[PDB]
């Protein structure tokens, strides 16, 4: 359904890898965010929510709108 | 109509020397090409700040040095200086 | 470097999870069944784990893990 | 200095949950860093706001602009405005109704943003 | 060989004094010796950066197409109006201000109209231009093109009343929106004794050689 | 209908009518505008109202580029009439104490 | 700009400010002493049979040089204490009410554009 089931879980792997890198915000809740944030966004079955929202998660990796440090 | 008034508080931003012309802040009486009088300010609260100007004139003649072109204001921002970048 | 350390290191690091059960951690401990891991849960058990014990981990084997006896094996024959 | 080291680090004396820092870029014309911190009551809120701002007076730049506190009357919400920091203290509740982290890293990307249309205009009927 | 001369250095007519004249047109020759103002039109669409005062000095920049430059000597101003998120937004940027950090030509055409303020009566879609969009290249030594472009306006009312003579507009289909009653009376305003009035007209032939001897005098100093 | 209606506004006592009548489970208003099912979307019953007695008016919006005139279903004029058939009867009757009463 | 009986746009995402028969709601107050109500100011508006307080973010008037126009009159709630009953806003909005003084950090970090 979605773009790729590895690609998601790269995209995961990648955004605990910035948490970690990460120096001024608190490790605690940036992972309890992207783990509930991840946990609400699965099962819903229409894939073109699914597919939006990994080209928002990409959008998000990139970090050339903005970037949380 | 036609009768006598008077602008106080205004400000001098920019002195042409070469062609002895003044720049006073915001507007004064009368239409173009007529004759103002000026003086300095009577204000109280600004008495006692012609320390520094000349007294009782500017002398060109005998002056040791000579005047730059335009003397402008410490907030003017000249025309040839460079685009203004803001903090 | 000792194997006995790397078996009880991996096995202390996965105690060390909350969310799992703590019910039958064996070396062929199957997390989709006794478990009920998800890919997440198990991607995120490879962090829990790569964060103390790892820096060569990749996903292209990791996502093939499934178990402690390959973490052992892979990071016993990565050393 | 008076930097985003000298916010946190005062911070964490005020006990400041979920220290969320986003540096903007200049494309979106706001500020330098936004923060966005979580305290446990309305007091611990406006303890936290008196205390950095009394740091920030104290401490140097006694040329620029003082800092008014912004919100003393909303007790769910409270904001501070430096020159190039922005400081909004809220309570979790709040935080969940406007979640401001998504909104300043994905810009016209978030799912706020993208449940409401962008622009729409009635038509004539029938 | 064309050669374009900026409206604002060409002055109202009056009584005023031509010292000031002189002396402003030298100092927006000392602003311009520093900030290069191309050549534009109304209907090119132009991209200014500025500087923002109070939000940390940081640059901005806008795209809009030209729809009036008004304005004389250093206070000369242009309007440039977009379409942003499906809202219409103009701003009247100042030429001389030294706020705007440079102004880039886009698209550089001319229009059947003076000014395009019938654009805000007129549909949307001929406002709405992309930010982003590339600059095309122009070619030297070549025509400044006009857009013969007839846009479609949408029912009246409107702003104003566009169809009069008065404003004399010439790039709307008054056929799509309007009816032949309509057009004829509208047609009673019309005065064709204005346009052969010949002591209204003025004669800038005579200052434009003064102009360009001070400005080329300017850049060889 | 002691009290002027416009003071108040035709789509609020509409509203309420509509609400009344649901709590009431009469459903007259269905069957005498030949409407589908009971409803309680006021916007959409009024449309549905303006259909059946074609009633169209043309206002202002206010959009992202200007004011636009469009026409769409007399919403004011589909709410008097439902108070006018109320009023006059043909709703069936109606009780507007009953919770009071019931306490 | 904006004074009494003077229909605005409503620019948040509220479900107060959203009108299922397309209605404008307009001010019944400015709180200003001229009654004239500029970027930035606050007023009153009589909306779905609700009194409540507006922000007004961009009006048609013409303003000071620099500063952009709007072809709409836009709006957006704010409660009795300053916090907006909406939770974001798409069209862009002025930068100017930085400099303004008043309760206005909440809306600008609601805000998605700026121009
Ligand atoms: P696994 O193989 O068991 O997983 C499969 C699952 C996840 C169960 C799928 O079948 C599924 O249900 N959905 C697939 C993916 C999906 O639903 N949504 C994509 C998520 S993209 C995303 O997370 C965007 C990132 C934005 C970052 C915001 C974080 C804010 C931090 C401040
Ligand atoms: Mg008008």
């Amino acid at each position: 359904a979605p773009w790729s089931r590895e690609a998601v879980l790269s995209l995961y792997r990648a955004l605990l890898r910035q948490g970690r890198q990460l120096r001024y915000t608190d490790r605690d809740f940036y992972f309890a965010s992207i783990r509930r944030e991840f946990r609400k966004n699965q099962k819903l079955e229409d894939a073109e929510a699914r597919e939006r929202q990994l080209e928002k998660g990409l959008v998000f990796l990139n970090g050339k709108l903005g970037r949380i440090i | 109509g036609n009768i006598y008034r008077t602008e106080y508080g205004l400000k001098v931003w920019r002195i042409n020397t070469k062609h002895n012309i003044i720049y006073v802040n915001g507007s004064v009486p009368g239409h173009k090409n007529c004759l103002v009088k000026v003086k300095d300010s009577k204000l109280p609260a600004y008495k006692d700040l012609g320390k520094n100007l000349p007294f009782p004139t500017y002398f060109p003649d005998g002056d040791e040095e000579e005047l730059p072109e335009d003397l402008y204001d410490e907030n003017v921002c000249q025309p040839g200086a460079p685009s203004i970048t803001f903090a | 470097l000792t194997l006995e350390g790397i078996q009880d290191r991996v096995l202390y690091v996965l105690k060390l999870y909350d969310k799992i059960d703590p019910e039958k951690l064996s070396v062929n401990s199957h997390f989709m069944k006794d478990l009920g891991l998800d890919s997440l849960d198990q991607v995120e058990i490879i962090m829990a784990m790569e964060d103390e014990f790892g820096f060569e981990i990749p996903d292209i084997d990791a996502e093939k893990l499934m178990c402690p006896q390959e973490i052992v094996d892979y990071i016993a024959d990565k050393k | 200095k008076f930097d985003i080291d000298m916010m946190v680090s005062l911070l964490r004396q005020e006990n400041a949950r979920d220290i969320c820092v986003i540096q903007v870029p200049p494309e979106m014309r706001y500020t330098d860093y936004f923060v966005i911190v979580s305290g446990t009551s309305t007091r611990h809120l406006h303890a936290m706001a008196f205390y950095v701002v009394k740091m920030y007076k104290h401490l140097k730049c006694k040329r620029d602009p003082h800092v008014k506190i912004e919100g003393k009357d909303t007790d769910d919400w409270l904001c501070v405005d430096f020159g190039s920091m922005v400081i909004h203290l809220m309570l979790p509740e709040t935080r969940e109704i406007y979640e401001l982290e998504k909104l300043w890293t994905l810009r016209s990307y978030d799912d706020q943003l993208a449940q409401i249309a962008p622009e729409t205009v009635p038509e004539d009927f029938i | 060989e064309r050669r374009f001369l900026s409206p604002e250095f060409i002055p109202r007519r009056g009584r005023t004094d031509p010292l000031k004249f002189q002396i402003e047109r030298k100092d927006m020759l000392e602003r311009r010796k520093v900030l290069h103002i191309p050549e534009f039109y109304v209907g090119s669409i132009l991209r200014v950066t500025t500087a923002d005062p109070y939000a940390s000095g940081k640059i901005s920049q806008f795209l809009g197409i030209c729809i009036q430059r008004s304005g004389r000597g250093l206070g000369a101003t242009f309007i440039l109006r977009n379409v942003i998120e499906g809202q219409g937004v103009e701003i009247c940027f100042e030429l001389y201000n030294p706020r705007v950090q440079e102004i880039q030509v886009v698209k550089l055409e001319k229009r059947l109209d003076d000014s395009l303020l019938y654009l805000r009566d007129a549909l949307p879609e001929y406002s709405t231009f992309d930010v982003n969009m590339k600059p095309v290249v122009q070619e030297p030594n070549q025509k400044v093109p006009v857009n013969e472009l007839k846009v479609k306006m949408k029912p009246k009312p409107w702003s104003k009343r566009w169809e009069r003579p008065n404003f004399n507009i010439k790039g709307i289909r008054f056929d799509l929106c309007l009816t032949e009653q309509q057009m004829k009376e509208a047609q009673k305003w019309n005065q064709p004794w204005l346009e052969f009035d010949m002591m209204r007209e003025y004669d800038t032939s005579k200052i434009e050689a003064a102009i360009w001897k001070e400005i080329e005098a300017s850049k060889r100093s | 209908g002691t009290v002027l209606d416009h003071l108040v506004g035709e789509e609020t006592m509409a509203d309420y009518l509509l609400y009344t009548l649901n709590k009431h489970q009469r459903f007259g208003y269905v069957q005498h505008y030949g409407l589908g099912s009971a409803c309680d979307n006021v916007e959409r019953v009024l449309k549905s109202v303006a259909v059946k007695l074609g009633k169209t008016q043309k206002v202002k919006v206010l959009t992202g580029t200007g004011n636009v005139n469009i026409i769409q279903p007399n919403y004011p004029a589909a709410a008097r009439d439902f108070l006018q058939t109320f009023r006059r009867g043909l709703l069936g009757s109606v009780m507007l104490d009953l919770d009071v009463l019931r306490g | 700009a904006i004074q009494k009986m003077t229909r605005v746009r409503v620019v948040d995402n509220s479900a107060l400010g959203n009108s299922p028969y397309h209605r404008a709601p307009r001010c019944i107050h400015v709180y200003k002493k001229n009654g004239v109500g500029k970027v930035g100011d606050q007023i009153l508006l009589a909306i779905k049979g609700q009194k409540k307080k507006a922000l007004i973010v961009g009006h048609c008037m013409p303003g000071p040089r620099m500063t952009p126009r709007f072809d709409s009159n836009n709006v957006v709630l704010i409660e009795d204490n300053g916090n907006p009953v909406g939770t974001r806003i798409k069209t862009p909005i002025p930068t100017s009410l930085r400099k303004r003084e008043g309760e206005y950090s909440k809306v600008l970090a609601i805000a998605q554009n700026f121009v």
